[PDB]
DNA sequence: CACTAGTACCTAGCTTAAGCCTCAATAAAGCTTGCC
DNA sequence: GGCAAGCTTTATTGAGGCTTAAGCAGTGGGTTCCAGGTACTAGTG
């Protein structure tokens, strides 16, 4: 707060998508099951308070009533009134087109309510690049609030931070309960899932080590993200469940690591059993989330951006796989969508969900 | 002139406060928890730079040379080590970013020199 | 190099942004005029524009020559990342292509950064159209 | 669910456990920090603490389940840190920039 | 509408200005005037700058460069060791405020005008000694005439805010 | 003669007025000494 | 030593600053939910 009152650090944006999480079915059903399991415990306590004061022993199969844990899930999924709070969480699946079915399963809802005269929760922020489609949005009174996920974007399902904390204590990281407060400002503050776990003195060769473990999947899962803030001495590792990442290629010095032998082993699938996950394991692609996109130098295409010219930067770290993967599922069926105007792309993204067609193969059943 | 720092007690380690000597006409720092006194160093007990002429090179750190997303030059050598390559960037700060001043940081290892062009 | 001098009445940065927007608007206008001197009188874009039935000279300039500067809230594409607009650009890049100027036309098609900046300008237009409706209808109701 | 095919739409939210600094330009606060703190695998929901500088330059904190604007130094003393020097060690990590110490000085001198 | 990069006076024409006319808003988003100049000042940019400075709300904060308070019990020999200290030949803590030359040039102000506004706004409780046009350093030294020491800081905040020069 | 079931009865921001909270002249109320 | 023009006190009374409803463009199509909990009796084992 003092750095913000000085301006030595800029203020924070509410719409930067490094500042947001996506509650999927996992966290949503977990948030529902917390309350409903707690209510089942409360009803078991009420039953036991009734049947100890008669001096008798309770009957435990009558203690646990099953409707409070099943009818509640059935109500919150059948109605969408997410509680006994907000609404519209579970929508009925749209089965007019297979494109509409796919686009309804890849839809994000901003929790900001409707009919607001402001524009900043609705606009196409810069950090929607590659994670969420720029064109597809409902053009009614929910422009920008309801969005559709991009193609290769993937929401990190999250893992436990404890192997990362064991790895940091393995190396020369100094915990907060064992430091002097004099050597803090000449070293980098290191965070895990937000909580500040200690200090480290040498931030380079720590970030190189953490990345070297993620390009091998030794300890750290591929979804977990390291971010070295370089201007202000911080290094933060997120292992949350809900962050939104997308795979990018990896560029050593000025060369892709996607060599010809990977394409040779990758053309011959169902034979070599060489999958995508073998290529993530090979240290060639990796998932970059939105915080880490603020600290990455991203080549658009390799045929332009690793060849020597009047050089732009020559310090690329990642390369985009293909730019057409910034688009959603409904904006992917548009031929030449860069030649159109962008409201026309949005309107087609609306109409492509409404086209008649063979919506499913078992439609006769 | 210069900035004024917070003085500290020696016994209870709280903040010392300015007061006057009615006898010797000198300023004395005095705590409010305990009863400890110190002789002042300067007459300047408060200061307020309002025009905000700050030395931006102090806020620059040397480690920002390791950033890949900063642009490099071989057009400006470092004055100390003579290394030809250096990154360059804006002020990155509020109470600033009205002028577009470049600050250069030499990217050579174990020099870390920064300067203003 | 601090060789730019500030215009009286605004900062050095707003002086700079006036210079950059003035050059790019001059480029859009000069390329727009030099496109529309070459229709050869049978071009159907000119047939609909000259009659005034559908379209304008700006649509001819954007289809043939250059889309032009994309804007969000009346200024250029803001730095949504830390001091850069997209992660493909170097930090503190105030150039044309970094900040949202589209030099391609709809006949050639846009590069993906220009596609995304164009999608930003279009989202601003759709937000305007969707938010305008209720407030204008309520003004009409109060007046009647 | 009852023969009806249901889709859980992914719901955005602000990222938890992460410090943010925003500006309520209409309120009485110049710069307000927040941290929607929520421990993973905890049945209780998130509980946002706010740390906000007053616009006039004291700094206060809005804690959960406490309705008044508690000063920062009150909370640091309430954590068993009695010295002003120790609290200033935990807040300002360099003692060689006197400008930030001068800015925290009125908030420190609220609660002596 | 495109907009003007230069000052552009936030005109907000369209739906919200129509709203501000339709419901009579006592807090409009952008109030303004259109001050037409009378005579030769309408055809002179310099007299128009003079009217421009005589209309714009100029506090002391827009003109000051920095300020500090000091403890000098002997005004004849200050710790700064500047020149005009012999203008004196009462309180030992003083207010040493240094102005820039640029905003004093642009607002067309002098030292004596500022000191007279401070004396008129504060009575005989305050003492102001200014600097002549010898250096760029424009010094005002302010003393209390006869709660304790922080009261001078309180009137420093109450003098940067609303002197209305 | 006991248990259980079936069914019948009991219980996001805006804006603007508008009421409510505090602060500065001011005339009655009573001293106060100045003149008779 | 008593009234009286003036000073001091004391309500006093009109004039500046803080929370709170109440409004917020239109027309069609699908889904879900509106009673549950005890009480008192009949039929069946
Ligand atoms: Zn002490
Ligand atoms: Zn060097």
């Amino acid at each position: 707060l003092l750095l913000a009152a000085l301006g030595r650090r800029e203020l924070d944006d509410r719409d930067h998508y490094g500042n947001k999480r996506l509650d999927l079915a996992g966290p949503l059903l977990a948030f529902l099951f917390r309350g409903m399991f707690k209510n089942l415990l409360k009803e078991v306590r009420i039953y036991a308070q009734k049947f100890i004061d008669r001096g008798k022993d309770f009957n435990l199969e009558l203690a646990i009533k099953t409707r409070i844990i099943s009818d509640g899930l059935k109500y919150s999924l059948a109605t969408g009134n997410w509680g006994d709070a907000r609404a519209g969480v579970s929508q009925v699946l749209n089965r007019l087109t297979f494109a509409s079915t796919l686009s309804h399963l890849r839809r994000l809802n901003s929790p900001i309510g409707r009919d607001g005269k402001l524009a900043k929760p609705r606009q196409l922020h810069n950090t929607l690049w590659g994670m969420v489609c720029p064109a597809e949005t409902p053009e009614g009174h929910a422009v920008g609030l309801v969005k559709n996920l991009a193609l290769m974007a993937y929401i990190s399902v999250g893992s436990q931070p404890s192997p990362i904390l064991e790895f940091l204590e393995e190396w020369s990281m100094e915990n907060l309960e064992e430091i002097s407060p004099a050597a803090i400002a000449d070293a980098t503050k290191i965070f895990v899932n937000g909580c500040w776990v200690g200090i480290h003195k040498d931030p380079e060769q720590l970030m190189n080590t953490l990345r070297k473990l993620r390009r091998q999947m030794d300890i750290i899962v591929s979804e977990v993200s390291m971010i070295r803030d370089i201007r202000e001495r911080e290094i933060r590792i997120y292992t949350d469940a809900g962050r939104i990442c997308r795979p990018l290629l990896i560029v050593e010095k000025q060369k892709l690591l996607l060599k010809k032998r990977h394409i040779d082993q990758l053309k011959e699938r169902e034979y070599n059993n060489y999958s995508w996950q073998d290529l993530v394991a090979s240290g060639v692609v990796e998932y970059i989330d939105t915080l880490e996109e603020e600290t990455v130098m991203l080549a658009m295409t390799p045929d332009d951006l690793q060849e020597k010219e009047v050089a732009y930067c020559s310090t690329y770290t990642h390369c985009e796989i293909h730019p057409s993967m910034i688009l959603g599922v409904c904006a992917s069926i548009i031929p030449f969508p860069d030649h159109n105007q962008s409201p026309r792309n949005t309107y087609q993204s609306a109409m492509g969900k409404q086209a008649m067609g063979v919506y499913i193969t078992n439609f006769h059943v | 002139p210069g900035f004024v720092g917070i003085r500290f007690c020696q016994e209870c380690n709280n903040m010392l406060y300015p007061k006057e000597d009615k006898e010797n006409r000198i300023l004395l720092y005095a705590c409010r928890n305990c009863d400890y006194q110190q002789e002042a160093d300067n007459s300047c007990i408060y200061v307020n730079k309002i025009t905000h002429e700050v030395d931006e090179l102090t806020q620059i750190i040397a480690d920002v040379s390791q950033d890949p997303t900063l642009p490099r030059t071989e057009d400006h050598p470092c004055q100390k080590c003579g290394h030809k390559e250096a990154v360059f960037f804006q002020s990155h700060s509020a109470r600033a970013e009205d002028a577009m001043r470049l600050y250069y940081v030499c990217t050579a290892p174990h020099c870390g020199h920064r300067w203003t062009e | 190099n601090n060789e730019l001098e500030p215009t009286p009445g605004n900062t050095l940065r707003q002086t700079f942004e006036n210079q950059v927007n003035r050059i790019l608007n001059d480029a859009r206008d000069k390329t727009g005029s030099s496109a529309q001197k070459s229709l050869s009188e049978y071009n159907n874009f000119k047939s609909m524009v000259v009659s005034g039935a559908k379209g304008s000279k700006i649509n001819i300039s954007q289809v043939i020559a250059v889309v032009g500067q994309q804007n969000v809230e009346g200024k250029r594409i803001p730095f949504g990342f830390k001091h850069r607009t997209l992660p493909h650009f170097i930090k503190d890049d105030y150039g044309p292509e970094s900040r949202g100027f589209v030099e391609n036309s709809y006949l050639a098609g846009l590069t993906p950064t220009e596609f995304f900046f164009h999608a930003m300008g279009g989202r601003e237009g759709l937000i305007d159209t969707a938010v305008k409706t209720a407030e204008t209808g309520y003004i009409q109701r109060r007046l009647i | 669910i009852n023969g009806s095919e249901k889709v859980l739409i992914a719901q955005e939210k602000m990222a938890t456990n992460t410090v943010y600094v925003f500006a309520k330009k209409d309120s009485k606060y110049a710069y307000t920090g927040e941290c929607r703190s929520c421990l993973e695998n905890s049945s209780r929901p998130t509980s946002t603490i706010w740390v906000s500088m007053l616009a006039r330059q004291r700094i206060v904190a809005t804690l959960p389940y406490i309705k008044q604007e508690v000063p920062i130094i009150i909370v640091f003393r309430a954590l068993g840190f009695v010295s002003d020097r120790d609290i200033l060690e935990h807040i300002i990590y360099d003692f060689e920039d006197p400008e930030m110490m001068e800015m925290v000085k009125p908030s420190l001198d609220e609660a002596f | 509408f495109h907009y003007a990069g230069v000052s552009a006076k936030n005109v907000t024409l369209g739906v919200p200005r129509l709203k501000e006319l339709i419901n009579i808003s006592k807090k409009p988003k952008t109030p303004s005037l259109t001050v037409f100049l009378l005579g030769q000042s309408a055809r002179d940019a310099e007299r128009a700058k003079d009217i421009l400075c005589r209309l714009e709300h100029t506090t002391l904060r827009k003109v000051t460069a920095n300020t500090a308070i000091y403890y000098d019990p002997n005004p004849q020999s200050t710790v700064v060791a500047e020149d005009q200290e012999w203008v004196n030949v009462i309180s030992p803590w003083l207010l040493r405020v240094e102005l820039d030359r640029k905003h004093m040039t642009d607002r067309k102000l002098t030292m004596e005008q500022i000191a007279e506004k401070i004396n008129a706004g504060f009575g005989d409780d305050l003492n102001c000694i200014f600097n002549d046009d010898n250096a760029e350093k424009l010094v005002l030294r302010i003393r209390i005439m006869n709660d304790d020491d922080v009261f001078l800081r309180c009137i420093e905040s109450n003098m940067l805010t609303d002197m209305t020069l």
